[PDB]
RNA sequence: GGUCAAGAUAGUAAGGGUCCACGGUGGAUGCCCUGGCGCUGGAGCCGAUGAAGGACGCGAUUACCUGCGAAAAGCCCCGACG
RNA sequence: CUCCCAGUGACCGAUAGCGCAUAGUACCGUGAGGGAAAGGUGAAAAGAACCCCGGGAGGGGAGUGAAAGAGAACCUGAAACCGUGGACUUACAAGCAGUCAUGGCACCUUAUGCGUGUUAUGGCGUGCCUAUUGAAGCAUGAGCCGGCGACUUAGACCUGACGU
RNA sequence: UGUGUUUAGGAGUGAAAAGCUAACCGAACCUGGAGAUAGCUAGUUCUCCCCGAAAUGUAUUGAGGUACAGCCUCGGAUGUU
RNA sequence: CGAGAGCUAACUUCCGUAGCCGAGAGGGAAACAACCCAGACCAUCAGCUAAGGUCCCUAAAUGAUCGCUCAGUGGUUAAGGA
RNA sequence: CAGUCCGCGGAGAAGCCAUACCGGAAGGAGUGGUGGAGCCGACUGAAGUGCGGAUGCCGGCAUGAGUAACGAUAAAAGAAG
C-alpha cells in the first residue's frame, strides 16, 4: 500500500522516471508552454517549480545545482538569467495546468503546462 | 384511396424513406458501435451533434457522419425544419465479416472475425408531441 | 489444469451480464464566450477560451 | 431420379416450431429442443386431461364440507344424510352451486340431518 | 374533510422474458442453363519431310485465354456465302 | 475398347452432376503426388446526367425503366444468429423450462368464440437418443440452423405369397 | 564446418537407444490392390391398426458369437382335439 | 417359498418354483423397475369402490365403545437385568 | 421424375411468410403478404423418396466475450510540418 508514500512511477524504472522529469523540464523551460498528458503534467509541476526556486539563488552554486538536471547550456542560461529573476516577486507557484481534452489514438486526456 | 394491383401501386406510388440514412460496411464491431448509438437515440439532433462529439470512441466518427446525412436529407430532400429535427430512430446491424487466419502456439491456427457495421439513423421533426 | 466453461451461456443471462455496459453521456456545457459546447474544467474546443483565449485555435 | 429432401423437412420443422410458441429459450426457436420439449408436453397433456377431474372433484368436496360444518354437520355425515334419503342423486358440483346459495343448502342440510335420526 | 393508530394494496426497470411488427445477417428453397453423366451408333493411330507435350515470342495499348509462329490473332491458290 | 464426333434420356440441374458451369488452377508437398469453392441486373445498359451529407466508403433525392419493392455486395432471400419498436409482464424467488385449471391485461382479417397473445397464482411433472437386469442420471453421442447422409443393384439363380 | 557426391524399405545407416532415414519408424512416404476383413462399436429418418415374445435346452478352438429345438407372427387345413 | 455354495453374511453366486420388472402407464408405500392395490381405445367441470386413508400440510369422522402404555415409547437391535 | 387426362397463369405460377380452418395420423385447404415465371388436382409407373442423433460431412451463425493478449523490461520526450 502507499498509506503515505508520494510520487508516481510512470510505468518506468528509476533512471527513466528521472530523465523524463529532467527533459520535460528542459522543454517547458526552453519553450514556456508544452502540451502533454494530464498525468505527466501533474508530475512535472512540482519538479520544475523546485528547479526554478533552485535557480532563484543567483549564485554559481545554484546554477551548478541546476546544471546537473539540465545539461543543454542554453536552457541553463535562460532559466538562470532570464526566467528565475523574472519570478523574483513570486512566492511559489510558477506554473499552471489547463486540460485541452482527449486525444484520439489512445484516448488520453492531454493538457497544457505553462508559466 | 388504393389501386388495382401491386403492379400498379409500384408504378404510381414510389415509396420514399424520409429522415433515413445508413452507412454500410463500416469496418467496425457493431457491438462497440451501438454503445454510442444508444446514447444519441431519441434526443435532439443538436444534442446528438454534441454528444457524439465528446464521447471518446473510434466508433463515434462513422456515427457522426451518418447523423449529418440524416439531417442532410431531412432538410435538402424532405423540406423538414431543422429546429424540429431529432433522432426518432438509430440502430446498427451487422454487415458482412472479414475472416482471417491467425497463427497460435504449437502449430494450430484460429479464425478471427473482423466484423463490419451498418449504422443507420432516421431523424424527424420534434413535431410529435 | 485448463478450466473451461461448462454449458453455453444463454442469451438472457448474457444480457444481464452486459446490463452494466451502459455508456455515460458526458456532462456537456456551453461556452459562455462562444457558441458551442465544452467539457467542464476544460477549454472550449471551438473557441479556445478558458477565460481569455487559452489554446491557439 | 434424384429426389432431395428440400421443402419437406422445413414444412415439418415449422409445424413443430408453431406448436411451440409460448415456450422459453430455445424450447421456442430451435427445432430440436422444440420437438424435445413437446415430447414431455405430450406426456403432461395426456396425464392432466383425466387428472383434472380428480382436482375438480377435490374442489367440489372441499367446498361442500365447508357449508356442512358451517351448519354444524360435515361432509361425511352430510352426504351420508343426503344418501340416507334415496331421492338425492345430484352430483357434488351441484351441491357446490347450492353451497353458493345458502338457503337451499341449509334446506338440504336439514333434509339430510332428518335422515340419520 | 385535518392529525394520530392499525391494516391492506399500486405503480417504478437496471436489466430480463413470451408474443407482435420492421429490418441485418446468411445463402437454404423454386425457377433457369452458359455445364456434366450414361447408353446407342459412328470414327480410330501420330512420329526422322520432327510426333505427343512444352518453353520463349507475335499483337497501336495485352497481365490471362485463344490462334499463330520471326514471312508470326498470321502468307498464297480454289470453292462456298454476299 | 472409347481419348474423339453425332444422337438420345420415367439422367443431374450449382452440397446434384466430371474434381472443374471449367481448373488439374489456387492451395498442400523436396518429391512421387494430393487438390478446392463455383453461377443468375435487366426485355434491352437504357448501367443511374445532375443535386445533397461525407476524403472516402456508404447513402438520400432526380431521372432511366414495366419494376430501382431491379442499381451493379444487382432473382428469389428460408434458419440459426444480431438488432430496433410496441402489448403483456418481472427485482422474499428454489425453478427439465412444460401440463391443466382459475383470474388480470391486451386484441378481433379461417376471429366475439368450447376465441388469439400475454400473464399472476394453485395443482401436477426425473431432457433426448443409445446401451441396459436397471437411465433424470454423476453412463455414451450431441454448440445451434440449414442442407448432403445409410436395407440397394445384379442373374435365363433357389424358395414362398399374391396377381395375370 | 561448406560444397559436391554415394548408400533406402525387411532396406540403408548406427562409438548401439530399436536410434535416424523430410516435425508419430519394433519396419518411411505415395499411388494402387481397395468399398482389404471387421463374430467388434455407433448409426438406420413418414403415420396409423392388429397381434406379440426370448434372455431356456443341447452342440460348438464355444462362452458378448452361431446351428437346431423352445417361445412370436401371417396364411391354409383341421375341427374341439 | 424350497434347497445347495457362503458365515443360516451380502442390492453375493447357482438351481426349483410362483408373481412382478424387462416390454407397464394409474393410486398407495415422503421419495422408490421389483413391494400392496390395479393391466391406460378415445372424450366428460358425472357415480361406486381396491390397496391405502380421514388433526394441518392434504382428499375424507378432532368418529364411537372398553381398555393399554406417561416412555415421545410410537419414530433403530440383543444376551441380560428392573 | 414419367405417361395420360383436367386444367391454371404478367388482373400474375412455383418458392418464401403469417394464420383461430379441415381429416384419425402422415397431411391437406381458405384468406392475406412477398415474389415475378412457370405450376397445381386425378389415374398409373419408376425411385438417389421422408433425419435429431453416427466425437457423422459441407456450410453459416452462436457461447466463452468485449475476456486472454498485441510476439523479449534497449525506456522515451518537446517543438515544428
Ligand atoms: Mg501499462
Ligand atoms: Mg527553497
Ligand atoms: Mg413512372
Ligand atoms: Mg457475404
Ligand atoms: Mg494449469
Ligand atoms: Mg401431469
Ligand atoms: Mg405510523
Ligand atoms: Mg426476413
Ligand atoms: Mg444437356
Ligand atoms: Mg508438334
Ligand atoms: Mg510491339
Ligand atoms: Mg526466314
Ligand atoms: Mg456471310
Ligand atoms: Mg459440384
Ligand atoms: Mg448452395
Ligand atoms: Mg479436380
Ligand atoms: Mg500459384
Ligand atoms: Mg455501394
Ligand atoms: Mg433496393
Ligand atoms: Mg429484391
Ligand atoms: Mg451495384
Ligand atoms: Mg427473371
Ligand atoms: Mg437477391
Ligand atoms: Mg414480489
Ligand atoms: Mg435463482
Ligand atoms: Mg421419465
Ligand atoms: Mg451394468
Ligand atoms: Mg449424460
Ligand atoms: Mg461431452
Ligand atoms: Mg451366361
Ligand atoms: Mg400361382
Ligand atoms: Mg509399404
Ligand atoms: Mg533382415
Ligand atoms: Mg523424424
Ligand atoms: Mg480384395
Ligand atoms: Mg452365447
Ligand atoms: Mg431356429
Ligand atoms: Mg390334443
Ligand atoms: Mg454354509
Ligand atoms: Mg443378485
Ligand atoms: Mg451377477
Ligand atoms: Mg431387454
Ligand atoms: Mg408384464
Ligand atoms: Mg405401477
Ligand atoms: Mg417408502
Ligand atoms: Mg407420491
Ligand atoms: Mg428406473
Ligand atoms: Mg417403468
Ligand atoms: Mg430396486
Ligand atoms: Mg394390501
Ligand atoms: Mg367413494
Ligand atoms: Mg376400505
Ligand atoms: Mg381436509
Ligand atoms: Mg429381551
Ligand atoms: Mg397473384
Ligand atoms: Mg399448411
Ligand atoms: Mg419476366
Ligand atoms: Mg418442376
Ligand atoms: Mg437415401
Ligand atoms: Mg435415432
Ligand atoms: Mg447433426
Ligand atoms: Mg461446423
Ligand atoms: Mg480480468
Ligand atoms: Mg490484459
Ligand atoms: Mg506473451
Ligand atoms: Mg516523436
Ligand atoms: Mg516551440
Amino acid at each position: 500500500m502507499r498509506h503515505g508514500k508520494a510520487g508516481r512511477k510512470l510505468n518506468r524504472n528509476s533512471s527513466a522516471r528521472v530523465a523524463l522529469a529532467r527533459a520535460q523540464a528542459t522543454a517547458l523551460l526552453r519553450e514556456g508552454r508544452i502540451q502533454t498528458t494530464l498525468t505527466k503534467a501533474k508530475e512535472l509541476r512540482p519538479f520544475v517549480e523546485q528547479l526554478i526556486t533552485t535557480a532563484k539563488g543567483g549564485d554559481l552554486h545554484s546554477r551548478r545545482l541546476v546544471a546537473q538536471d539540465i545539461h543543454d547550456k542554453d536552457v541553463v542560461r535562460k532559466v538562470m538569467d532570464e526566467v528565475a529573476p523574472k519570478y523574483a516577486e513570486r512566492p511559489g507557484g510558477y506554473t499552471r495546468i489547463l486540460r485541452v481534452g482527449t486525444r484520439r489514438g489512445d484516448g488520453v486526456t492531454m493538457a497544457l503546462i505553462e508559466l | 384511396q388504393t389501386f388495382r394491383n401491386k403492379k400498379q401501386r409500384k408504378q404510381q406510388v414510389k415509396l420514399r424513406k424520409p429522415g433515413f440514412a445508413v452507412a454500410k460496411y463500416v469496418r467496425m464491431s457493431p457491438r462497440k458501435v451501438r454503445l454510442v448509438v444508444d446514447v444519441i437515440r431519441g434526443k435532439s439532433v443538436q444534442d446528438a451533434e454534441d454528444l457524439l462529439r465528446f464521447i471518446p470512441r473510434s466508433a463515434s466518427e462513422p456515427v457522426a457522419k451518418v447523423l449529418n446525412s440524416a439531417k442532410a436529407n431531412a432538410l435538402h430532400n424532405d423540406e423538414m425544419l431543422e429546429d424540429r429535427l431529432f433522432v426518432k430512430e438509430a440502430y446498427v446491424d451487422a454487415g458482412p465479416t472479414l475472416k482471417r487466419l491467425i497463427p497460435r502456439a504449437r502449430g494450430s491456427a484460429n479464425i478471427i472475425k473482423k466484423r463490419t457495421s451498418h449504422i443507420t439513423i432516421i431523424v424527424a421533426e420534434k413535431g410529435n408531441k | 489444469k485448463h478450466p473451461v466453461p461448462k454449458k453455453k451461456t444463454s442469451k438472457s443471462k448474457r444480457d444481464m451480464r452486459r446490463s452494466h455496459h451502459a455508456l455515460t453521456a458526458p456532462n456537456l456545457t456551453e461556452c459562455p464566450q462562444c457558441h458551442g459546447k465544452k467539457l467542464s474544467h476544460h477549454i472550449c474546443p471551438n473557441c479556445g477560451y478558458y477565460d481569455g483565449r487559452q489554446v491557439l485555435a | 431420379p434424384r429426389a432431395k429432401t428440400g421443402i419437406v423437412r422445413r414444412r415439418r420443422h415449422k409445424k413443430v416450431l408453431k406448436r411451440a410458441k409460448g415456450f422459453w429459450g430455445s424450447r421456442s426457436k430451435q427445432y430440436r429442443n422444440a420437438f424435445q420439449t413437446l415430447l414431455n408436453a405430450a406426456t403432461y397433456e395426456y396425464r392432466d386431461r383425466r387428472n383434472k377431474k380428480r382436482d375438480f372433484r377435490r374442489l367440489w368436496i372441499q367446498r361442500i364440507n365447508a357449508g356442512a360444518r358451517l351448519h354444524g354437520m360435515n361432509y361425511s355425515t352430510f352426504i351420508n344424510g343426503l344418501k340416507r334419503a334415496n331421492i338425492d342423486l345430484n352430483r357434488k358440483v351441484l351441491a357446490d352451486i347450492a353451497a353458493r346459495e345458502p338457503e337451499a343448502f341449509k334446506a338440504l342440510v336439514d333434509a339430510s340431518r332428518n335422515a340419520r335420526q
